């Protein structure tokens, strides 16, 4: 939900200066020098910047050294197909880099096979200043290490093609993550509407992170792994670590707890990592079923929450939801809805990014213009 | 312990806990290169079915190569603001 | 609009769970047996889910028959390319089909060709279990099936390699469908601002399923072929069949209409499928022309709408829209613009996500302190 | 921000009216006619638009010409690999554009090398009834012209392929393009919360269009190369010259300004052309460094910037900026935060879409209760 | 001067100024066609290899057809609303 | 009638009637095999070309399996949370 409240960034931004040194003055021969004797090395950039250089695909040495002696005629007496398949063969990768660029207008991501290949990218984490227990988690993790990387393409200047691979680092590692999953929570009077609702809005990825915690708005931005959480730090909040009272008491002093009000009786599930959180209102049919056994819960009007354990589906209305058939435990921890504590008349009915002690201040304002005058 | 979940009754939340971070801080410039050549357009008769196929990938990587020259200028995007 | 309200469930859930199966205890030994005999056999899986089975591509009959004499030596004497191009030919889709994982982490959507192709997709719905009427359907829209398809990428345990495809069932066919179109009401005051604006946020496709009406807010979803309208259940809101009120009278009891209030004086123009809606405000100039004629229609401050017949254009300041072309009827109801029947003092101008009784109470509220104070 | 206010049209329903001409009555005849002595030629349809045609890959004079002999017996004893590679190849590209089609429902974006080539394209546009300048400016961008377009599969009518390739037309060239980039502005008390915000919603691309001013609300829509933007009206509204006043002075009578009111005490970073805009708020660290030097400004709180000269990095919690290394001045414009100009009590800390009166009218509205009760 | 900005401290907003419009107005429309062919399953033993990927490459062009055809029935899209 | 439009100048808004539902309710799960060979790394000193170009896409086989090997563990993702 948060998600507009979200800082901007260029991420290609360092890979774009890296460009911009490789034009001037020249260092392209500088590169292409390191790069005869092996087909990696390391180079240090004018900049400074040491930067791992790749000679993947030679297609120079292969068109001088079999091609050329065919075409510097005259007459292309001599030829042969094992040749021709040889040429096809090789030329590809660089038809197919050029594909990839000419729609993505130089710039693709995820980085795909044809920009770095698994034995070139696994290569690349291996030679990279990281630590040894970091370059397992790339490796094992390359699927991903592509998504989050970026190919920027630079310049074709004197005999060479050359495109910077932007990867990604990890600088927060096994920090402990976890997700915050919210609902309406609206009250179940038997009236046409003329019901009041609230949502929290803080919906979303959290990992404690240097004594802050790092907040994803849009938990649809991270890749997830077993227990991994894959995150890009651009896509956080910094927010102070009392965040997590919003939890077990979203009345505390300590930090207002961003929530919304309607009056938008709705029906919704939301599947979690090991449950289902049922929205029920109105004359909606919530119910969760077992395959074999069928319907083995109904929902009543409110927000309720039923566990995986024996649970495949939830259906809410006309719309069937698959439960995550994760091992672990939940815990149900009961508690009086939070929305019986507002009077319906005098409740501010629209407010669309608001919080606790904001709901509260309007709560009194409205209050006091009845009773004093 | 492991994953493990937690509903709130008053809240209409739940936190589903025992997750671990691998969140991305720095960036790794890495510089990939391709080594091609400079042939210019070689002129010959040779009517020959294996060369005209040799003559019809090499037009592939003269194209490419022209494709990719005409791709830089100027400098990369990368359609900011959100 | 209403997006926001839409609830959350994992779309791979199901297919997953064939993952997990697949890979206990051994089961992959059940399948490769199978499919000995035959390219495609149902299996029923120990947890009894009758799955149909394929083996597109078998490069062990091909490697192992063909090419395994050349390298079992020795010497490897014996060669020809019509071999050479005949498995660069059948190893490209496995080739392919790894490209596509490499960048997608596992699950690709929309499912292609490499994937399942056209003739393999059209075998599939033909031995699906499911009625004559919805395997034409399916085989006569193949392009969107592949679209609200996913590829789960599963296991390659012994000899094997198993991706799991997942294919919609439309339980609801051939039901009423209709779009909803909506644009901002305002004021046409010769004043620079002071005006009031309404918008019914209700926008989407509608379609009347189970004794309720499946609500689409984000139309950008459904996926539309002449009549029919592809869509997915789990981008719906189940709602009262007296949604369909709010058309004909938004101030009716029977449901609460969905509106936004602003003071946003802004001009546009929304394409509908047989005409164009356009609201005009402020100095802009709002048009609707014939390719040949020109201009045929000059549009009034206020919200409008003109027929397709006869006009390809719809010029709203400085943007042309092309209207659709469709052969059908339109209605103008004629009736007094909504926003007329408000003060615009004690009017509510910023109700984000809100719906007409809100906006009376808090006209009531308001109204009350001017005359009670 | 703003990009719900945007209105809606097809985009490919011009080019979808050239299918429904392309069917009748025959037409595909006229054309297929014109395309058999060149490879490209002018046709003008019944209809009467004069659209370019282009005979891409030609399969029937290559199967009929040089694989019909082999096939049309009896024995197909005479056989050549020189002619399965070639006949491999020039398939290819129909098989690759059927690939695509496939995926995408007959319609593409951007438009792939399969579907036209750089030389096919360049082409395109040297044959198309437009300027000699504005040749040059396509032909220059080439990978935009590229994801501007839009590929529609029409019909495989008598022996022939049809698909429209739809290509944008720059109505608007030269004409003085600005960047609005906002950032939240609050009140910097030394309390938990109880903080008051304001925030410009008018941000993103304006440009100078025919008298008023285009307004591209999500600036992530537009391409920019250099000084070049490119936009595409239908993502803009039109409006008045005087939406500029709202820079020099948000508080002029001639605009009212789009500004948005919250209680949300949250850090970012937005990075501009030049700088970087920063709103540090709590007990957050913000910061702005260069690569060799380290820290070299703390921001207060409060919403500060500071340019890209001899900054690479700029950090807000625990999120890493990269600044853009562009060459050009920035102007640093004091004065005095227009929230301080605000009551905390009696100022509507809850506005998502509203603007500078707006907000005005309630302070009043809820200032009169006060003193009148 | 060329690319240059502005930062309005009063409003915590910045604008940079010195850019060039290239905006889409209109649209050309352009037929690109394919000739191909209209052969029937021709009927032979061949046996040769060399046949038998001209076989293997023609029904992979006879399907692309078929598919394209089917691919035709309904009119396009596009996914509109927003 | 078929496709029919009403236009409500009360409301500013416009019902498109005349369509039929295909709305995705449940799912079928297929289960799509490719039966692969388990060769290990033979030695040959074969310096013939056609062999070279057999070795060549041999190893492409070889690579395709482990690295789809790699990208299973662990289990799929899908992304989450709207
Ligand atoms: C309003 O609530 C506050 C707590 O934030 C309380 O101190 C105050 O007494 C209430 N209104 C009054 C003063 O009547
Ligand atoms: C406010 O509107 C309601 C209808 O919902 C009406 O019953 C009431 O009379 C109005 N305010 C009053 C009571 O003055
Ligand atoms: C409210 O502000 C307006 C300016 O728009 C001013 O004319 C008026 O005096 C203010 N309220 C009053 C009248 O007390």
């Amino acid at each position: 939900f948060l998600g507009f409240l979200l800082g901007v960034g260029s991420a290609i931004a360092s890979g774009v200066a890296v460009c911009k040194v490789l034009h001037l003055e020249g260092e392209v021969n500088k590169i292409k020098s390191a790069l005869l004797s092996t087909n990696k090395a390391v180079v240090s950039l004018s900049n400074g910047v040491s930067v791992l250089t790749f000679k993947v695909l030679d297609l120079k040495n292969y068109i001088d050294k079999q091609l050329l002696p065919i075409l510097n005629k005259q007459s292309c007496s001599i030829s042969n197909i094992e040749t021709v398949i040889e040429f096809q063969q090789k030329n590809n990768r660089l038809l197919e880099i050029t594909r990839e660029f000419s729609v993505n207008a130089g710039v693709t991501t995820p980085v795909s096979t044809y920009m770095l290949t698994n034995s070139e990218l696994l290569s690349l984490i291996n030679d990279m200043p990281i630590t040894n227990d970091q370059k397992k988690l790339m490796s094992n993790n390359v699927q991903i290490v592509r998504q989050q990387s970026y190919s920027i393409m630079c310049i074709i200047k004197e005999e060479v093609l050359a495109y910077v691979v932007q990867l990604p680092l990890y600088g927060v590692i096994d920090t402990p993550c976890w997700k915050l999953h919210t609902s309406p929570l609206c009250t179940t009077n038997t009236k046409e509407g003329s019901n009041i609702c609230l949502t929290r809005t803080d919906r979303g990825w959290y990992c404690d992170n240097a004594g802050s915690v790092s907040f994803f708005p849009q938990a649809e931005t991270c890749k997830v792994q077993s227990n991994r959480v894959f995150c890009d730090t651009m896509n956080s909040l910094t927010l102070p670590s009392e965040v997590n009272l919003c939890n077990v008491d979203i009345f505390n002093p300590k930090y207002d707890c961003k929530i919304m009000t309607s009056k938008t009786d709705v029906s919704s599930s939301v599947i979690t990592s090991l449950g289902a959180i049922v929205s029920c209102y109105g004359k909606t049919k919530c119910t969760a079923s077992n395959k074999n056994r069928g319907i083995i819960k109904t929902f009543s009007n409110g927000c309720d929450y039923v566990s995986n354990k024996g649970v495949d589906t939830v259906s809410v209305g006309n719309t069937l939801y698959y439960v995550n058939k994760q091992e672990g435990k939940s815990l149900y921890v009961k508690g009086e809805p939070i929305i019986n504590f507002y009077d319906p008349l005098v409740f501010p009915s629209d407010e669309f990014d608001a919080s606790i002690s904001q709901v509260n201040e309007k709560i009194n304002q409205s209050l006091a213009f009845i009773r004093k005058s | 312990q492991n994953i493990t979940e937690e509903f709130y009754q008053s809240t209409c939340s739940a936190v589903s806990k025992g997750y671990l971070s691998a969140l991305r801080t720095g960036w790794y410039t890495s510089v990939i290169t391709i080594e091609l050549s400079n042939i210019k357009e070689n002129k010959c008769n040779g009517t020959d079915a294996k060369v005209k196929l040799i003559k019809q990938e090499l037009d592939k990587y003269k194209n490419a190569v022209t494709e990719l020259q005409l791709l830089m200028q100027s400098t990369p995007a990368t359609n900011n603001r959100a």
